[PDB]
C-alpha cells in the first residue's frame, strides 16, 4: 500500500510553469531514488528525471533539460516536478515513479498518473 | 520414460563449418517450425546441461489453489424485516478471471477437483452486542435437485447431497470432487447450440446461446449459517479456492489478449487495445 | 503399504550420512478409497513437442532444403 | 490416543500444498478419457512452436494486423537499422506477447537458447540478402551494420527456401534470467540490417514485408510460477 | 508425541465422509440376521422390473386408474399418433414417476438402455397390427408413421403372445444425460402409431385398453447421487 | 494388521512411475474392537436381478414363446 | 436466495390490460435469458415469451402474438409483462421463470405466481 | 509391538473382499510404561457358576433323587 | 526403530487371550535427534547399598564378633 | 522407507536395559516430495582448516624453520 | 481416525525447533551450486586462524591503527612490564574484537587451547630476546619478570625467523569458561617483559613495533549458542 498520489495539474498556456507534486507512503525504503515519468500523448513512456533517495543528487532527459526541476522534501515525504518554459512538446501524461530504482529504469510502484496540456 | 525432473539435452562442441548442408534454411509456409539448437548456427563448447523442465509440468502448472467465488451470507435479528442472506452460486470458473486464463491455454481438460472453504465473518451495525462461533453449511446441490428457498426449509436436510458443516475459527474447509464430466473431457470453449431451430418450429421454440452446453453444467453449492438468529447482525464471507488435480489438457489455444466480457468468447469495445506503444528501431 | 518414492535433492546440507548423500526418500500412504482423493504425485512424464512443432507428413531433416 | 504434538503451521492453509482429503462423492463412477488427439504435458512445448512478432509497434500500427509486418524496399543501400529489438522476451512490448513471452509471464525466471524464424513475403522476383543479429548486452547497442556484424549473427540469402532462422544462444551472467526489465540481466540486442539491397525488376512491388517468429528451444525452461498482469478484473 | 501438522479441513464434518469412531454400546451382542427372501444389493435392480406407465395425463385422467389405460378403437386406418412420449425418464411427468424415474430422480446422470414393453388388454377376438417407435432427437419428432418409421422401431402383431417389446437402443452424444429436461442431453421420442387398425367381429366391445410398462437393461447405470423433488416437508 | 485396497482410478494423472499408472492403494486400519466402528468398506457385491425380474417356476428363454 | 417475486393481479373484464411484475434478486447472472410462464387452469404449464438478458430482443408464443408485451429495468432489475387484449383463453396464473434459460426453457429459479381472470 | 485382534462380525456388511467375510482385525499398540494406562481389552473369560449354584460337598446329579 | 518394551502388570483384566495374560508390552519411538528430548526410561537398576552400610576396610560378618 | 540414525547419548539415565546403554536411535520419515521441506540432518562433517591456516604452495612443517 | 491425545507444547513455536512444513513452490528447479573456493564447515575453522590483536587501547590509541602495534625500545634493561593481558578471550576488550572473541561472542561457554604469536617488525639489524607468559589465575598477576618467569613461558629470540609462538594450555578447574568476566571461570594472566633488552646500532631507529595475533587450537570448541552484543539496533 505504497500509496503514490500525483498532483499539479495541467491546462498551462505555452511558456509558463507548473509544480507537479507526488504524495508517497507504505514503506519507501529510502536507499534507491525516486524519479518522474511520461508517457506521452502517442509515444512510448520515457524517462523523465530521477533524484536520488534523499540526495539532492539528480540528473534530467536531454529533452527537458534545465527546464524542469525535480527535488524532495523528505521530511514531508514528497517529491517535486517544477517546469518552466512548458511548450507543445511537453503536452503529456506525467507520472512519479519512485521506488527501489537504483538507476532510472526499475520499478514496483507507480502512481495514477496526471495529464498536462501546453495550449498554445 | 522422460521424466518431468530430467535434465534437458546436453550442448555438443561443434566446431567451424562449410558444407552443403542447411540448418539456416527453412520454409515455414510448411507449417513445421525449424528446430535447430545454438550448435547449429554458431560454434559451441560442451555443456553438461543442469536445468529442468520440472516446474513447467501441466500438473505443476495448476498446483496452486484460486479464488473462484466468494460467497456472502448473514444473520440478522429475528425482529427484522429483511430475510436472514443465504446465498446460492453456480460452480463455475468463469466468474474469476485468474484461472479461468489459466484453463483457456488449451480446448479440453479433465481433472479431480479440489474446493477450498476461507470463511470470514464480522459485525455490521454499531453495537457492543454477541454473537457465538458461528457454523456453516456448505450444501452441494446437483443440477435438479431442489433448490433452497428459505433459509430454514426442508431441503436443508441434505439426505442425499454432500454437505460440510464449517465450524468457524477451525482451518479452512476442503472436498475432493473426481472429474465428473458427462463428456470425456472438460469442454472450455463449446462452438455450437443446444437446440436446433427446425423449420416447422418456431424461432423462439429453436432457439438457445452460443457457446453453452447445458445450462446447469455442475450445480449449485448453498452456503447458509447455520446458528438461529442472534440479536446481533453478522455477515459472513465464504471464499472458496479450487486447486486442479491430476490434470489433462488437450490442443492448445492462444492466450486470451483481451480483458473477458461474460461467460462467452465475447469481447467488450474499450479494452481493444491491448499492445502498447514501440518504435520499431528503438531498443 | 507405502509409496517410497525418492526426492531430487537441491541445496545439499553438509552431509552424506544421514542427508546430502545417500539418496533422499519419502513415504507416501492414501488415505481414501477414492482415487480422487489423493495427493497430486507429481512425477509426471514429459514428451516430444513434434506433434505440434513438426505436424508435417514427410519427415524434417533440419540439414537438407525444406522444399525439395 | 497416540500421544502427539502439534508443530507451527498447523491449521494453516497454503494455496501450494499438496494433501489429501474427503471426498464429496464417494465410489463415484467416473467416464474414462478418450484418445483425443493433441495432448500436452509441458508448457514449454508449447514455447518452441513459432510465434509471429508484433515488430513494428507504432501508435498508428499497434494493435492492427500491420503490427507484424516489417516494410522493406528497394531503396540503395544504408548501415541504417530496419529493424531493432531487444532481448527480453518477457517484458519488451514486441515479444511480451507472444506464446513464448506470454508463458513467461508466468514464470519468474527463465532460461535457455532461443531462435527467431524470418520469413519474406516479397514477389519471387524479388532478391537480397539482410544481416540479422543477436549483440549479447554489455556496450553500445549497434546502430550500424558495422557494429552489429561484430557480434553473434547470420547473414541471410533470399531465395528459394523463403525461411531464414537465427539462433540466438544462451549467453548469459546467472543460471537464470529474471522475467522482467533488469540491468543485471539483461539480454542484449537483436537487430536486422540489409546486407546488400533489394533487388527488384520492372513491373514489381517496389516493397515488400518480412513476418518474424519467435520459439524456444529444447534447452529452454522457466521457474518460480507466478501471477501474470497481461489480465486483471477491475471490480 | 509425535510431532504433527493440522491440514486443511480438519475439524470439518462432511456428511459424506467415511471415518471410524467409537461405539456407544460396547460389546453389543448383536442379533444375527436371518435369510429373509428377497435381498437387494443395488438400486439398478429395482430399474430392470417393468413398471406401469401413466400415459394419458389429462386433468381428467390424471391421479387415477384411468391414467395406465391407454384406449384403442376400431375406427378406420389414420396416421395419427395413439401416443407421443419424449425420451426424458426423469423428467417427463408420465416417466418420472415409475420406478426407473424414481430411482432417477436421486442421481444426476443416467446411461444404458431402456425397454418399453406393451400389453394389449382387448378381448381375444380383437387383432390388431401396431408400430411403436423411437426417433432419436434432433430433427421433427413424428406426428405421421411415415416419419416415426423412418427411425428405431418394431411391427408388433397383436396375437396369441399378448406382450411386445420394443428397446430403446442407448444412442446418445454423451455418456451420460442430464437427470432433468436438457437440451444438450435431449433423448428423442417415443411413438406409437396404428400399423393396420383395430378389427373386432360382432357383438365384441369396439374399444380396448393397453398397459405400458418401462424398465432399464443390464447395461444402465446411474451417478452422482442427489436429494429429490418428489417429496418435501412444508414446516 | 493394515488393509491394503486397490482403487479404481478414474482421472489419471500423466505418471506411471508413481501415480496413473502402477495400481494405486490405499490402507486401513480398524481402531475399535466394536465391528460397529469400522468405516464402511464400500466393496461390495452385485447380483442377478431374475429374483426380481424373472419370478418363475419355468425357466425363461427370451428366443421362444413365453406362453407354450 | 434468487428471490422472484410476481406481482400484477388478475381480475381483469374481457378485453383489458394488465402489468405484470417480478422482483428479482440473489445473483442473476445476466447472460442467458429471462421469461414468463403460465401454467392454466386446467392444462400444462406453458410457455409465454421470454426476453434476453439485457437485450430487448424477445419473442411470444403463438397463442399471445402482440397481446402481450414483455420488457426488462435492469437498472430496476425488473421485467414487465404489460398484456393488452385480455381474454377468456388468457385467464390463468402467471409465473415469472428468469434465470438461466439460454433459451426459452431450462430453469433454476421461478416463483409462486399470481392469477389472472378475464371475466365476461 | 502391534496387538492384532479379531472382531466378532455384527452386521454383515454386502462385503467378502475387504469386509463382511475374511475375518475381520483391529490393531492396538500401548502407549505408556504403566499396565493402569492400558485401554480394556474386553477378552474375558466366562465360567461355571457352579461355585454358587452348587455349593455342595457331593457332586449334583440332577438326574437322580436329590437326598438319597 | 521401534523400542518395545515390557510392563509390570498389576491389576489382571479377566483376560489371557489379550490382556491380563500372554505379557503385556509397550511400544516407544524417538521424535527427535537430542537425547535430552527424549521419555524418561524408568527401567533402571538398583544397588548395593552396602557403599553406605558398611563402609569399613575389612568385610563385615554379621554373626560374628563386630571388634576382633 | 524410515530413517533410523543413532544419537550421542549426553546424560545417561540409570539405564542399560532401556536407556543410557544400548545405544539410542530415532526414527525420521520425510512427508513432502520437496528436499526443502525437510528437516534438517544434523549429521554434517567437519574439515581441516589448513585451507585457511596454511594458504602456502610449499608444506608447512611446524619442526623446521619457517624460511629456508 | 486414529486416536490421538495432544500433550504438552502443541501449537507452540520454537525458535529452535527442527520440524518439517508445507513447501511454497513445488518442483522449484533448483540451481545447482558450483565449486566455488574456499569453503566452511565449522566456525572453529575460522577460529584458528591469526588475528591481529588491538593491545594498546588508550584514549589516544583506541579505535585507530595504533592500537596494534606494541611499541619497543632500546631503553635499558628493566623488569617492567611491556603488555599485560588477562586471559578472557572473549570480555577482555584487547580480546574480544578479534575473530576469536567474536566467535566467541556468539556461545557461553568456551574451552581448549589458544595461542598467542608475536611479530617483530624492527629493522634488521636490530636484536634482542623477549618473554612471554602465561600465568594461571588464582595468585597476584606478575608485576616483574621475576614473577612472571615463575609460570608457562616461552623465552623469544629475535632473529632470522621473525615470529614466535607461546601457546596457552589448557588449564582450568571447569571443563568450559564463561563467554563473559567471571571469578570462578577466570583465566589467569598473558604478560610479556624484555628478557634483556633491545640492542640497535647507529643509524638505526630506536623504537619500533611488535603485533600480536590470536588463534584457537585444534582442541578447542565452544557451546552453548547465543545472542552478541558486540551489535545493536536502537529503534
Ligand atoms: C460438494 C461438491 C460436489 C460436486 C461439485 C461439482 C462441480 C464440478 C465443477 C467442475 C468444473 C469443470 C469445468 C469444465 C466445463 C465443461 O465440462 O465443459
Amino acid at each position: 500500500q505504497v500509496q503514490l498520489q500525483e498532483s499539479g495539474g495541467g491546462s498551462a498556456q505555452t511558456g509558463g510553469s507548473l509544480r507537479l507534486s507526488c504524495a508517497a507512503s507504505g514503506f519507501t525504503f529510502s536507499h534507491g531514488y525516486m524519479a518522474w515519468f511520461r508517457q506521452a500523448p502517442e509515444k512510448e513512456r520515457e524517462w523523465v528525471a530521477c533524484v536520488r533517495t534523499s540526495g539532492v543528487s539528480a540528473y534530467y532527459a536531454d529533452s527537458v533539460l534545465g527546464r524542469f526541476t525535480i527535488s524532495q522534501d523528505n521530511a514531508k515525504s514528497t517529491l517535486y516536478l517544477q517546469m518552466n518554459n512548458l511548450k507543445p512538446e511537453d503536452t503529456a501524461m506525467y507520472y512519479c515513479a519512485a521506488t527501489s530504482i537504483s538507476c532510472s529504469s526499475g520499478y514496483m510502484f507507480w502512481g495514477q498518473g496526471t495529464q498536462v496540456t501546453v495550449s498554445s | 520414460a522422460a521424466t518431468s525432473r530430467d535434465a534437458l539435452p546436453n550442448t555438443e562442441a561443434s566446431g567451424p563449418t562449410h558444407s552443403k548442408e542447411i540448418p539456416a534454411l527453412t520454409a515455414v509456409e510448411t507449417g513445421a517450425t525449424n528446430p535447430l539448437v545454438p550448435s547449429d548456427t554458431v560454434q559451441t563448447r560442451h555443456v553438461v546441461q543442469h536445468r529442468s523442465r520440472s516446474e513447467s509440468s501441466i500438473e505443476s502448472f495448476f498446483a496452486r489453489g484460486a479464488c473462484v467465488t466468494i460467497m456472502t451470507v448473514d444473520n440478522p435479528a429475528s425482529t427484522t424485516n429483511k430475510d436472514k442472506l443465504f446465498a446460492v452460486w453456480k460452480i463455475t470458473y468463469k466468474d474469476t478471471v485468474q484461472l479461468r486464463r489459466k484453463l483457456e491455454f488449451f480446448t479440453y481438460s479433465r481433472f479431480d477437483m479440489e474446493l477450498t472453504f476461507v470463511v470470514t465473518a464480522n459485525f455490521t451495525e454499531t453495537n457492543n452486542g454477541h454473537a457465538l462461533n458461528q457454523v456453516y453449511q456448505i450444501m452441494y446441490v446437483p443440477p435438479g435437485a431442489p433448490v433452497p428457498e428459505k433459509w430454514d426449509d426442508y431441503t436443508w436436510q441434505t439426505s442425499s447431497n454432500p454437505s460440510i458443516f464449517y465450524t468457524y475459527g477451525t482451518a479452512p474447509a476442503r472436498i475432493s470432487v473426481p472429474y465428473v464430466g458427462i463428456s470425456n473431457a472438460y469442454s472450455h470453449f463449446y462452438d455450437g447450440f443446444s437446440k436446433v431451430p427446425l423449420k416447422d418450429q418456431s424461432a423462439a421454440l429453436g432457439d438457445s446461446l452460443y457457446g453453452a452446453a447445458s445450462l446447469n453444467d455442475f450445480g449449485i453449492l448453498a452456503v447458509r449459517v447455520v446458528n438461529d438468529h442472534n440479536p446481533t447482525k453478522v455477515t459472513s464471507k465464504i471464499r472458496v479456492y479450487l486447486k486442479p488435480k491430476h490434470i489433462r489438457v488437450w490442443c492448445p489455444r492462444p492466450p486470451r489478449a483481451v480483458a473477458y466480457y461474460g461467460p462467452g468468447v465475447d469481447y467488450k469495445d474499450g479494452t481493444l487495445t491491448p499492445l502498447s506503444t514501440k518504435d520499431l528501431t528503438t531498443y | 503399504g507405502a509409496q517410497v518414492s525418492s526426492q531430487k535433492v537441491g541445496a545439499h546440507e553438509n552431509s552424506n550420512r544421514a542427508y546430502g548423500g545417500s539418496t533422499i526418500n519419502y513415504t507416501t500412504i492414501n488415505y481414501y478409497r477414492d482415487s480422487a482423493s489423493n495427493a497430486a504425485s507429481k512425477q509426471d512424464f514429459s514428451q516430444d513437442p513434434s506433434k505440434f512443432t513438426e505436424p508435417i507428413k514427410d519427415v524434417l531433416i533440419k540439414t537438407a532444403p525444406m522444399l525439395n | 490416543g497416540l500421544p502427539v504434538m502439534n508443530t507451527p503451521g498447523s491449521n494453516q492453509y497454503l494455496t501450494a500444498d499438496n494433501f489429501q482429503s474427503p471426498c464429496a462423492l464417494p465410489e463415484f463412477d467416473v467416464t474414462p478419457p478418450i484418445d483425443i488427439p493433441g495432448e500436452v504435458k509441458n508448457m514449454m512445448e508449447l514455447a518452441e512452436i513459432d510465434t509471429m512478432i508484433p515488430f513494428d509497434l507504432s501508435a498508428t500500427k499497434k494493435n492492427t494486423m500491420e503490427m507484424y509486418r516489417v516494410r522493406l524496399s528497394d531503396k540503395p543501400h544504408t548501415d541504417d537499422p530496419i529493424l531493432c529489438l531487444s532481448l527480453s522476451p518477457a517484458s519488451d512490448p514486441r515479444l511480451s506477447h507472444t506464446m513464448l513471452g506470454e508463458i513467461l509471464n508466468y514464470y519468474t525466471h527463465w532460461a535457455g537458447s532461443l531462435k527467431f524464424t524470418f520469413l519474406f513475403c516479397g514477389s519471387m522476383m524479388a532478391t537480397g540478402k539482410l544481416l540479422v543479429s543477436y549483440a549479447p548486452p554489455g556496450a553500445d547497442p549497434p546502430k550500424k551494420r558495422k557494429e552489429a556484424m561484430l557480434g553473434t549473427h547470420v547473414i541471410w540469402d533470399i531465395g528459394l527456401q523463403s525461411s531464414c532462422t537465427m539462433v540466438v544462444p544462451w549467453i548469459s551472467n546467472t543460471t537464470y534470467r529474471q522475467t522482467i526489465d533488469d540491468s543485471f540481466t539483461e539480454g542484449g540486442y537483436i537487430s536486422v540490417f540489409y546486407q546488400t539491397r533489394i533487388v527488384v525488376p520492372l513491373s514489381t512491388p517496389r516493397e515488400m514485408d518480412i513476418l518474424g517468429f519467435v520459439s524456444a528451444c529444447n534447452d529452454f525452461s522457466v521457474r518460480l510460477l507466478r501471477d501474470t498482469t497481461h489480465i486483471e478484473q477491475k471490480a
